[PDB]
């Protein structure tokens, strides 16, 4: 949850 | 031909935030309209500040004013030959101006610095060269000195003829009066500086500067010219646009130290029939080669094509190729846009700009070559956000648009978290999402209101085989509900350091539990996990085994035994062990040197943890495994410490518990 890739 | 090409310029005017582009360009046109007589792209000639030199025909070129147009400003840099980087004398060198000095090395443009603004309040010549020597990397050259502090600019001192250039009104005529005895003494300084910068361009040069201690103007020119062409040095010159006091003598320094199209490497392209790479040097004999950089639109002319030429010549009538596409296009009407005239012309040789009017398919950054010898010429985002439409009911229309506008932008990304029901939309700029997302609201009617993108935090328990009771008892609406079951909790599977997604459910039931209850108690747990039993984020995974519990056959049914699972799953909550995580990435910064301490105690200021080091070029590599909580603004944080030198990646590693004030305030927000 935080940047481009999904992730977290 | 007409002019040859030794005495074509194509520049672009690089300016960005306090610079004063704007102004530049309108005197630049101003001062070469003139001149002469005695857009995307605007033709215009030079014959000299005091028409010292033959005439030139400079194209000056649109660069952006905005570093988050990351594509149109790296094309631009392969239009223009030579680069007029613009700096205020106050700002100086800003974050903005850093990043295209950087893909501009990327490309290797050579470059003259111009220090704008003179007049303004706060305005240092020299302070911006220290800037541009110890923050851009490159190697300045003053070819000038400054005359007036702030509102006392009068003009130049040019460190070559060692003649102070003073004004006449509209500060195009100049005086060639002389250096004032205050600054006499400083003139001799950078003089020398750039006599010894000139002095190491050939052996020759070295031999002359030690025979004497000295070399002539022409030898100096000479110097500064080869460094320049070679990407070693930026000759600076400073001035003031507006308060028009020193645009010519600019202009002079485009003819002096930037290059023709022949000065400059061949522009490298690939086979149309990709895995090779063929190239086009700037020569009519060689097959037809050139970029489309400006779609632009006149009402009763039609549409506007500007295309730079590379390689060969281009005449009105031809039938070329569309490289990108495959389609084959019939080149029409052809314009040169001067500075208030729109010029018609018949053909286009290489290395120069011409308007091709009304053309089919033709895109920006096409390549425009020979049918029969073909060659075509033509980011990692760095803010985030979460976006979500205005009414809930609008959804599946924002997708459909995103979707769409990320197939339109390349330089445009959209992402969706299910587990925390978040779409992460991705770009350049704030200033690039800010755009986007209003075209959306507009062009494809979904409003939608964003945010700072929210941390998927999940769950864990650490007490492995925990016997949990769950009693759903409710008397309602003219019937019972019953619900009895005992589950034995044990811990999500661990790694190192990596935890088994998902739940692995078992049946440990003598059978005081019936066969057709068991599917609702897996579902009651699944719910519950996704529900949270700490502070409501999903848990990563659960062993689950269900062993007792007994019923009351009419009050007994399958959602009364999904809620009591339920209602043993979220007493976890204390006879659990419930730890909350957060995402752990796996990060590599690439620093130079010097800003390694900065970077690496960065790193540190954000929980961060190093995982190694190699020894690079110009610096470190680090690999660190850093929270994606404390990774907040890292393209922008790290462009700053680096002064837009370094570049990272991450991807995500692995999961981990949680600090108490995290956690704490995350349990107080339940």
């Amino acid at each position: 949850x935080c940047w481009w890739g999904x992730s977290g | 031909r007409t002019t040859p090409i030794n005495r074509y310029r194509n520049i672009g005017i690089c300016a960005h935030v306090d610079a004063g582009k704007t102004t530049t360009t309108e005197r630049v046109l101003f001062y070469t309209g003139v001149n002469h007589k005695l857009s995307a792209a605007v033709t215009t000639f030079w014959k000299g500040s005091r028409g010292q030199y033959d005439n030139y025909r400079v194209n000056v070129i649109d660069t952006p004013g905005h570093v988050d147009f990351t594509i149109e400003v790296e094309r631009s840099l392969r239009v223009l030959d030579g680069a007029v980087v613009v700096f205020c004398g106050t700002s100086g060198v800003e974050p903005q101006s850093e990043t295209v000095w950087r893909q501009a090395n990327k490309y290797g443009v050579p470059r003259i610095v111009y220090v704008n603004k003179m007049d303004r309040q706060g305005a240092n010549f020299l302070r911006v060269v220290e800037q541009i020597k110890k923050r851009l990397g490159h190697t300045p050259v003053p070819v000038q000195l400054a005359i007036g502090a702030e509102e006392n600019f009068v003009g130049q001192v040019d460190l070559i003829k060692m003649k102070a250039i003073y004004w006449n009104d509209k500060g195009m005529t100049y005086r060639e009066e002389e250096i004032p005895a205050e600054l006499k003494d400083l003139a001799e300084e950078w003089r020398s500086s750039m006599v010894e910068a000139a002095a190491e361009a050939n052996e020759e040069l070295m031999n002359k500067y030690l025979e004497e201690g000295e070399l002539s103007e022409a030898e100096i020119k000479e110097g500064l010219r080869l460094r320049t062409l070679a990407c070693e040095i930026v000759p600076a010159v400073c001035g003031s646009s507006f308060k028009n006091k020193g645009v010519p003598l600019v202009l002079d320094a485009v003819i002096d130290y930037l290059p023709a199209p022949t000065e400059i490497p061949a522009i490298k392209g690939v086979s149309p029939d990709e895995t090779v790479e063929d190239e086009r040097h700037a020569d009519d004999n060689e097959p037809f080669s050139s970029l489309a950089f400006k779609i632009a639109t006149d009402p009763f002319v039609g549409t506007l094509t500007f295309a730079r030429v590379y390689s060969g010549v281009l005449s009105s009538g031809d039938s070329v190729l569309n490289s990108v596409k495959g389609k084959k296009e019939r080149v029409g009407r052809m314009v040169q846009m001067h500075a208030n005239q729109r010029e018609e012309i018949k053909e286009v040789r290489a290395g120069d700009i011409a308007a091709l009017i009304g053309m089919k398919d033709v895109t920006t950054g096409d390549t425009l070559c020979s049918i029969e010898k073909p060659i075509i010429l033509e980011p990692e985002p760095v803010i985030s956000v979460a976006v979500e439409p205005k009414t809930k009911a609008d959804q599946e229309k924002m997708g459909i648009a995103l979707g769409k506008l990320a197939q339109e932008d390349p330089s445009f990304r959209v992402k969706t978290d299910e587990e925390s029901g978040q779409t992460i939309i991705s770009g350049m700029g704030e200033l690039h999402l800010d755009i986007i997302v209003d075209r959306m609201k507009r062009e494809f009617g979904v409003e939608a209101n964003i945010g700072k993108p929210q941390v998927a935090y999940r769950e864990t328990i650490t007490k492995d085989n925990v016997e949990i009771e769950g009693k759903f008892v409710r008397q309602s609406g003219g019937r019972g509900q019953f619900g009895h079951c005992w589950i034995r909790f044990s811990a999500a599977d661990v790694d190192k350091g990596n935890i088994t997604e998902g739940l692995v459910f078992e049946n440990e039931v003598g059978g005081v539990v019936p066969k057709e209850y068991i599917p609702a108690i897996q579902k009651g747990i699944e719910e519950q996990m996704k529900n949270g039993v700490v502070a409501g984020y999903p848990l990563i995974g659960l062993k689950a085994t269900v062993f007792d519990g007994s019923y009351h056959d009419v009050d007994s049914n399958e959602m009364a035994f999904k809620i009591a699972a339920s209602m043993a799953t979220k007493q976890l909550a204390q006879k659990g062990g419930g730890k909350v995580l957060e995402p752990i990435m796996k990060v590599e910064v690439v620093t130079p040197e010097d800003y390694m301490g900065d970077v690496m105690g960065d790193l540190n200021r954000r929980r961060g943890l190093i995982q190694g080091m190699e020894d690079t070029v110009s610096g470190k590599v680090i690999r660190a495994e850093v929270p994606l909580g404390e990774m907040f603004g890292y393209a922008t944080d790290v462009r700053s410490m680096s002064q837009g030198r370094a570049s990272y990646s991450m991807e995500f590693s692995k999961y981990a518990e949680a600090p108490s004030n995290i956690v704490e305030a995350l349990v107080k927000k339940q």
